[PDB]
């Protein structure tokens, strides 16, 4: 009957991927980004014990 | 951005798309005479409520067969026993999981065949230890698994072996667009005529939201 | 843990799924996995392998991340009549202690 006169509609509303839960940036050390907001560089240093003689 | 060289230039956006067809089409007519609705021993009105009944279960075997035809297929055989069909369920969140699927309102819609096994002697339901209570052997209760709601219907397609889907609802959608009921008189007798008219469609717009276990059983 | 990893905390076989070995009903009803061993346990498909088991067990302390400049911009196209969106993230990380960073699959992908 009718060819011309029944639409076809689009929805108003984008489906939104499905993506992963981001979880990593929460669990590691953040403590540098106090120092961090300035330079290219942040350099880290670690004691070596003084050894034990006989 | 630094092995451009602190250059950037803008891409072009693009999209994706699927169509969710209205093209199912369904009725109920019937007729009855007035003389019959005076002589019978009590109300025809069981009729009238049998077709309303009729139609929500054709779109019901529907909606059943679309989430079974069109979602994708989990890998496995028939259940051998109790802790196989547990595996199942837990192999199908896992597939959804693995998709990005939300977490909170996942649904296991299980035959007759695959509730048997949560039923079972071997059921982790059906024993007071592994379970905490004894709501699953006195009550036969099926609470949730793995956060996923379980519910049983005889309407999806296999009724001899296990079938079942697993899926988040906005990963399936269904419009009805006409269901309409009318009393009418016939032309050529002292007669009702009742007929109702189901216009309907539905799709799995996301396909990877829904998992089928036996998808090829029949 | 990656997905292939966490379907075996919570499978059939699992010490989780049983009201009996682990204190409760809620790792059966909820799917919920908890700490083991002292441990936080958490779940990602931000691992690199997808399809076989893959995990990372750390300290926080082994590994830092700071994020320095994260910011989005307007603009209209010098070629065209469009919208421009961009976004730049400027971060870094190290594992600064070794060690304390545990890997099993670390192969795969």
């Amino acid at each position: 009957a009718f060819n011309n006169f029944i639409p076809e509609l689009w929805s108003d509303m984008l489906l939104e991927e499905w993506t992963a839960q981001t979880v990593f940036a929460n669990l590691v050390n953040r403590e540098y980004e106090g120092i961090a907001s300035k330079g290219n560089v942040v350099h880290i240093a670690g004691v070596v014990a003084p050894t034990v003689k006989d | 951005y630094k092995a451009a060289g602190r250059q950037t230039s803008a891409d072009a956006i693009s999209d994706t798309g699927v169509d969710l067809l209205i093209d199912q089409e369904k009725s109920i007519d019937f007729l009855v005479d007035d003389i019959d609705r005076v002589q019978v021993a009590g109300s025809l009105e069981a009729y009238t409520r049998a077709g309303a009944t009729a139609l929500a279960t054709d779109t019901d075997k529907f909606i059943a067969d679309m989430l079974v035809d069109n979602g994708t297929a989990l890998t496995g055989s028939a259940p051998s026993d109790a802790d196989d069909a547990f595996d199942l369920i837990a192999s199908a969140l896992k597939e959804l999981t693995k998709a990005n699927v939300p977490n909170v309102g996942r649904v296991v819609v299980v035959n007759a065949e695959m509730a048997f096994w949560l039923r079972s002697s071997g059921s982790k339901l059906t024993s007071a230890d592994t379970s905490g209570d004894a709501a699953g052997l006195r009550a036969g209760t099926i609470g949730n698994l793995l956060g996923a709601r379980i519910v049983e219907s005889n309407n999806l397609r296999d009724t001899d072996d296990e079938q079942f889907v697993a899926f988040h609802p906005s990963a399936a959608a269904y419009v009805s667009q006409i269901d309409t009921v009318e009393a009418l008189r016939d032309q050529d007798s002292f007669s009702d005529r009742i007929r109702a008219l189901h216009v309907y469609g539905g799709k799995v717009v996301r396909p990877t939201g829904v998992v089928v276990f036996n998808k090829t059983g029949s």
